[PDB]
């Protein structure tokens, strides 16, 4: 995606100061809490009764560090967002038969965690940065999609 | 909410369907997978190609829901009401992909009845399947 | 936009049995009928109260011939859409103020009046290759957006 | 549908942004501006620059209307009509940016309540948001 090379700045440093793990499962728990038909794909992980039982899911931890940790390292390569990620998108599309919604849902609530997580940090500024790049992230992961 | 003008504009619509209904299903439902192709990633079981009698069968039960609602357009919400707990807590399908089957089912119908598809004949249908496609929903959190 | 041989053909096959002038009217009214709210950008254009009246207004007609009249254009040039709407985008954004949402669904009206025009002749198939061009089209015209 | 929980979840988010309503109601305008661009096509006649007093006023607005709503979320219907036919008859913004400005008002609350911002007050916020966008958008056709 076109960034400014002030706009990545902006992404790069907050991002040195988030604990990908952490933010990871709170993510991914979160999206399956507020947005419950997510769940769809994770009748595997066990109880995801309440939204306590969600967020304290070792296996809904485990796949949000997997999901973030991908996202992280896709930071290095804003310039090639399709290339980085065309073999998982074929993957989403082919094997795990995920809607691509999913990805825009889960950019939106990544969002709302970092605002959380920053506070006054996360200014107007910033989110429209992060804007892009979850939507850039989102489009990459469905480019496949056929 | 649907007006008086909108019930009969939907009612005569569908009428003009009647046996036909099954048969425009299913192909609402192939022009949806070929012109949306992610709405396929809720099909996986289905053999998708053109003539499928899954697709086919599936149409038809998806006509007659709506065959349904259309009988009970005053009392909706608990004429669907199994549909509605279906979706939201079984298949889960997202949200955004009612519009694009509304839209296909639109085009099908547009396709069919050139002299009963009128612009505010079309304008009915669309609230219409707005108001199944809320319903169908208002049960997913 | 990059379509397949086949997909290209049926996009052309189809527009050159197209009355401009007549499919314009149509698909403008029809927005202008089924999304009411679409009407806030045409207030200088007469009696826009009853279907009737929308579909009979002469100036709907003449807009919705001059719409689909830069719409062919740019089916001569499927692949260079944002190159060949790069100017009415600035112009529907700086001057015009149009939402760019309003272009999908007048892209999505365009495919209702063109199924309801052929009949069966406007196929699965076709309406697919449709579905890719309208929405290559909107993209285009959003992109001069800021 | 907005259960009895999701209510009172509201009230406490909303009781605790209190005074600053109108300032936090601001903020959420200046981010919708600033990450979705195309908003700014229906306000043409504002100066959008950072702390205007167009931006200021329009936000503390919005926020009334929103307290107005938390105070009265048993009967939205009624509570939000005369604004609900304000954007369905003059204003006529499409339905899709009450999602939009739902997200940055989410994005302002998470960014201002740090202890209450929980995953169930978070959802519990969303839906409520939805449920006004839906009431707004309901006399649109
Ligand atoms: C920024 C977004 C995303 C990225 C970068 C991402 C990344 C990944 C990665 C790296 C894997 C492992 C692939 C492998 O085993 O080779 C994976 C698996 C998977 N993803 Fe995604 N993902 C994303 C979003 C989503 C969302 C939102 C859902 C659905 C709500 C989803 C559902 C799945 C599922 C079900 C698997 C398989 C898990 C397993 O077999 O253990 N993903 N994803
Ligand atoms: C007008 C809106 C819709 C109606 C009236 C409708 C109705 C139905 C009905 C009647 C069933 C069959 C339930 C049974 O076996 O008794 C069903 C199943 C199903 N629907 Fe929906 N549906 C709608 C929209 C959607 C959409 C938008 C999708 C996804 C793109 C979808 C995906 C499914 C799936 C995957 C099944 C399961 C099919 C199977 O495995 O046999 N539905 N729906
Ligand atoms: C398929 C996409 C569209 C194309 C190719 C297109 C093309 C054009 C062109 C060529 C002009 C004529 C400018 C001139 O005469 O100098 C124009 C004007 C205009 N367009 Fe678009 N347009 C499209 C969609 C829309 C939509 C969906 C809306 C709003 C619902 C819209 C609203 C307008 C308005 C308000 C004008 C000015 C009319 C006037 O002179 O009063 N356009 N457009
Ligand atoms: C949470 C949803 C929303 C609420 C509670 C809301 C509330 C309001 C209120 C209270 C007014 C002032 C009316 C008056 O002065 O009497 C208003 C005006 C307005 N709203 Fe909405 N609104 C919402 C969403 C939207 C969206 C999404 C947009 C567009 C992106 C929008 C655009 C406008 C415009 C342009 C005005 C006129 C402002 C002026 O010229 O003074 N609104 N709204
Ligand atoms: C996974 C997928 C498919 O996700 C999408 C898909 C589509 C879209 C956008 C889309 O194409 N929209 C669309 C497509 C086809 C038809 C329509 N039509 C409308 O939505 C009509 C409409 C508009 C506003 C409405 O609002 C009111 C208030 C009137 C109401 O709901 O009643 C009602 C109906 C809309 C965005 C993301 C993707 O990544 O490609
Ligand atoms: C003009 C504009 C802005 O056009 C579009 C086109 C598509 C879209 C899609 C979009 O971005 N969606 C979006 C963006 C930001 C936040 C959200 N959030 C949600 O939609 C949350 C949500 C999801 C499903 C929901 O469904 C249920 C049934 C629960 C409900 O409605 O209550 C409710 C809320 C959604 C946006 C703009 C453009 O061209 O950029």
């Amino acid at each position: 995606v076109h960034l400014t090379p002030e706009e990545k700045s902006a992404v790069t440093a907050l991002w040195g100061k988030v604990n990908v793990d952490e933010v990871g499962g709170e993510a991914l728990g979160r999206l399956l809490v507020v947005y419950p038909w997510t769940q769809r794909f994770f009748e595997s992980f066990g109880d995801l009764s309440t939204p306590d039982a969600v967020m304290g899911n070792p296996k809904v931890k485990a796949h949000g560090k997997k999901v973030l940790g991908a996202f992280s390292d896709g930071l290095a390569h804003l310039d090639n967002l399709k290339g980085t990620f065309a073999t998982l998108s074929e993957l989403h599309c082919d094997k795990l038969h995920v809607d691509p919604e999913n990805f825009r849902l889960l950019g939106n609530v990544l969002v709302c965690v970092l605002a959380h997580h920053f506070g006054k940090e996360f200014t107007p500024p910033v989110q429209a940065a992060y804007q892009k790049v979850v939507a850039g992230v989102a489009n990459a992961l469905a480019h496949k999609y056929h | 909410v649907l007006s008086p003008a909108d019930k009969t504009n939907v009612k005569a619509a569908w009428g003009k369907v009647g046996a036909h209904a099954g048969e425009y299903g299913a192909e609402a439902l192939e022009r949806m997978f070929l012109s949306f192709p992610t709405t396929k990633t809720y099909f996986p079981h289905f053999d998708l190609s053109h003539g499928s009698a899954q697709v086919k069968g599936h149409g038809k039960k998806v006509a007659d829901a709506l065959t349904n609602a259309v009988a009970h357009v005053d009392d909706m919400p608990n004429a669907l009401s199994a549909l509605s707990d279906l979706h939201a807590h079984k298949l889960r399908v997202d949200p955004v992909n009612f519009k694009l089957l509304s839209h296909c089912l639109l085009v099908t119908l547009a396709a069919h009845l050139p002299a009963e598809f009128t612009p505010a004949v079309h304008a009915s249908l669309d609230k219409f399947l707005a108001s199944v496609s809320t319903v169908l929903t208002s049960k997913y959190r």
